[PDB]
């Protein structure tokens, strides 16, 4: 699956859950061999905040995405629709365990090294007193 | 035009200009002739770095010639009120004004590069009326003179009447002779 | 050049420049010599900052050689009318309207530097023109002078002779002088 | 350097000069010579203030010494033209247009500061070149002193034979004084 | 300084300086002596109205000493040629060229404010060097003086004898005597 | 200052100078005493215009007295080198370099408002020095001066002698003068 | 005023002044006369385009009256030294520091207007002092003249004694003039 | 008018200024007249980067006639204190203090443009006032002029008796001959 496409619940764009309906797909549609299958989520690195967000604009494609995945990966019962179906009232939804399902989320978190360069290289001061002892070095990402 | 640069950490990217980044490092540069208005910059600054951590010690730069004495308290009184420790470097060079703020630094905390210059003198004024109000002025400046002399002798050590002497005309000393005589307490030739 | 600092706010960070974050902390500096722009510059904070906190206090730091008798009076005349009280601190020197809005601060909230000096002097006026028109401006001088005596014999606390005899000719106090006086109620000599 | 303020407002936290801060609420300062670049400066403040609401009174701060006739009647024109009621209120001085101002604002809407001066006189003016030009010019500022002396009337209630008479020579008017001439209505000492 | 302020819009706030806020209601402030680039800023300010809205009326707020006849005459030709009618309106006074731009408004829309003061006098020059080039410049002027006067007659109604006669030397005219003689046509009391 | 003017776009509202708005729009204002440096500018403006569209035609308003030969002759070469056509339009005067890039304008382009004063004369300099050096000064502005003539006969269309006899001392033109001469083509008295 | 350009492209629409603008397309403007500050500017600016990209060559607008040797030697050494061939189009003139500049161009990319004056001369200088000194600064501008003649030769290609005689005093050249004798290889009279 | 100048990296684009964007590349800009504020500037830049980069080199472009000498002696105790090697470069010209740093940079990285005129002389100076004042001003200036000697010995390599003769009076070195001299290494004739 790809992280981007999922969305924070109540909105437009899609719904977490929707992960565990493309797995029902390979295994038949069979809840008891789902609950044994392996998850893998590509483009992961778009759900991460930016930096110093107030949150008062409610963030969907970023914060709200890892709020409902949390209990998704350590393990919860999740109401998956039959196929091609959005959440609603109606009782066309399937109780799927997330306990057992392994998840492997992978992304590129493009400027990462660079906070890592921060830390190991930050420094301490500027002037004649400060600690320039540390040597930045080139080193692949 | 000063020129700005930028620091790349987390939590975003922030440009700033080259004296402002440095005062986030707690280093404050005070150049040129002192002044109301510069010493009253310079006040702010102690006093803001104070808030964030007053543990940390505060970095003095000085490259002035001298200037007007009050302005010159409001800035040793902010250094010893204060509770960081002001470490006073001196650049170029420090003059009568720019010295008393060198000296004025924490103990120990008093540097001076290799090639700068101090120099030391008393007190000049003037002013022009009355016989009666020459006399007030007149003892208005002797007591400044005696006031900076007994506040240079406490930092540097030297018996009040050794400054005095020295202080009647102008002494030009070397970074060694600093370190002798106690304005400073050591050199910084090469970083270790 | 004034420098910029970060403040880390909830909403995240804000930049603003050293003498607006000290403004947002109820800090307002007056230096240099006392004009009607910059007078009306200090009104509109006095009168802001009432706005947001009446109950807080306002910190102003005098370090000025004195200036304009009409536009102190303005900035006089503001602090005793908003609630909050005004806590006058001296930096560097405090001539005779930095001395007068020095001492009109809050009682028991007036402070001074160790090393800070005071001038109290009558004020001082001139005009050319016919006999008639001189008699004019010369009664107002002198009733200003009158007006002024009694307003800092008030603060003082001194008796309105004893203020005249002494603002007759220019007069130089010290820290410690100005506590005995009444300018000032007491020193900050360290961070306690 | 004019500091920046942040208001907090429903959308977000916005930043303001101190003086556009005030000026959102009605608060429009006139200081220094007057002049026709800041006349009309302080006209087109008015106009903006009346559509935003017409009914809700401007308040117009006036530390001034005074200056060119033809611009201040551009502000006092504005003042009478537009419907809100502007309180002028009078901080260290007023002079003659200051108080030709002054005693402009609305009816119970002039105030003064208990310690500020106020000072009216005759026009000035001159001119070099032929006889018959000097007349010209002569008999102008004849009919704008007569027709400045008919507006003082009407505002202070005084008859216009009175304000001749003290008008012809500059006369200064304390804060009480110049409420029982009619120039002020209340003194503002302290808040209520 | 000029003051900053708010407009809500449709898109969300927006700032503005007073003087583009006013520029964005087809108001069009002339202050001061008319040059060359003062002019063509106001030249700059006409057309972009036009486009805007060629149907809706432009205002001219006049409050000037007069200028160059040159640069006066830019803006005059910029006001015929442009569809929208053009409204001036008279605060504090209109010399010699503001005048001409007065009365050269649109016909029932030219407004004054009761305490202006209108001045209109014949143009003034001077040449130094040879007497071939002194008549060359000598007839230039008069050709200027010919060609103003007659577009003055036009705007004003008045018979081209009659404004050479009074043109001839400094003449002054009040609000009202402005409406008889034509370079007004009303006057702005109050706001109705 | 420059009022500020918004442009709606497909992507939002925009800010623009006025200047720069009209620079969108394919229009140069030339003001002022020509010189290097605003000469540049202008041709810099030109340059830009021809990239985005070099079809499209450029309009270049001038209001100058003129000034030097060599910063308006960088404007003229650049004119002819761009494809898409000048077209010069007088607003208030156009002195010799005012007048020469107005007639070096595209055939057929070339506009001038009704009240506007063409003035054309000869090249006129000045050296110091020894006799050898004044005969190579003084053949090189000769030599400019038969280039001016030159060309301007070649735009305006009258013999090189008529031009020379005609620009041998100052000649205004008027705006129907400048027709007849060939300095301009069409006067553009009110909009259709 | 500098105009403000939009550049728009798909990532978006960045605004950027007239002379930033063309700065992205390898135009750097000379204007002026010749000096440290400008010059280093300069200097600054080939090599950030040397950086970008240092195979694009970089084109050079000269108008410019000449200025000071030390100046322009910088200019002249930092076009040699980088890779990217710098181009040279005189505008409206180019004097003694602007013509060696300009004949220092790549070969082949030396470009002028029609209408621009070239002139050439040898250095100016001057000294005072002792007649020791005097011999100092004497030899060192004849060397400083060598040395020009000797690059003016290797650029113009025209013999060594021939640069001495023609350089002797000022030599005014025309663009056609230019070609023959080396210091330009076209002429440039329409985008064709 | 400084150029601003775009950078393209991951995050987004970047707006520069031109001293900033080379400031990125570890290049600072010696120019003009050294004194107290500019050299305070280049201070600032070489911990700047110091801290940035410890290891990498920093490259120090100097085109100046001399000036201070306490100012050029604080960037010359800057240099050698931090760890990066500055590799000085002479544009134009380096007089006494020019040519002090520059010699002052890192052995084996001081470098010289070939038209570069590199000039050396002994400190200048003057006082007024008693006898007994001069003798010790006049003391100062000789330790300077001993300790600059001692220093560019060091550093070019020739002896102390040498570098004194030399120095007694203006001595011009061209770019060879400044290398064989020992004030730079080499010279820099092309990139490659």
């Amino acid at each position: 699956a790809d992280a981007t496409t999922l969305t924070e619940a109540g909105y437009v764009g899609e719904d977490v859950e929707n992960i565990i309906q493309k797995l029902l797909q390979k295994c038949d549609y069979d809840v008891q061999k789902a609950q044994r299958g392996i998850v893998y989520i590509d483009e992961i690195d778009k759900i991460s905040r930016k930096s110093d967000n107030p949150s008062i604009t409610r963030d969907v494609s970023g914060e709200g995405v890892q709020q409902a995945l949390l209990k998704l990966i350590e393990g919860t019962v999740a109401a998956v629709p039959p196929q091609g179906g959005r959440k609603h009232p109606q009782q066309e939804f399937l109780q799927v365990d997330t306990s057992k399902i392994l998840f492997i989320c992978g992304g590129a978190f493009a400027g990462l090294d660079k906070v890592i360069s921060h830390r190991v290289e930050t420094g301490s001061g500027i002037g004649f007193g400060a600690t320039v002892k540390a040597k930045s070095d080139k080193a692949s990402e | 035009l000063v020129p700005m640069v930028i620091e790349q950490t987390s939590r975003g990217e922030r440009s700033f200009d080259i004296y402002s980044r440095l005062l986030k490092e707690r280093v404050i540069f005070l150049t040129g002739q002192v002044e109301d208005h510069m010493a009253n910059l310079i006040v702010a600054q102690m006093l803001f770095l104070e808030a964030e951590n007053p543990e940390k010690d505060i970095y003095l730069y000085i490259n002035s010639p001298g200037g007007v004495i009050t302005a010159g308290m409001s800035i040793y009184d902010t250094m010893q009120f204060i509770k960081p420790d002001v470490s006073t470097i001196c650049m170029g060079q420090a003059a009568s004004m720019g010295a008393f703020l060198l000296t004025a630094g924490a103990k120990g905390k008093r540097f001076c590069l290799p090639n700068s210059r101090v120099m030391i003198h008393q007190p000049l004024g003037g002013y022009q009326g009355q016989a009666t109000d020459i006399e007030i002025h007149a003892r208005e400046i002797l007591k400044v003179k005696g006031r900076m002399n007994e506040l240079m002798a406490l930092h540097t050590g030297q018996s009040l009447e050794q400054i005095e002497r020295d202080t009647e005309r102008d002494r030009f000393l070397s970074a060694p002779e600093a370190v002798e005589y106690g304005l400073v307490d050591s050199i910084l030739t090469h970083r270790n």
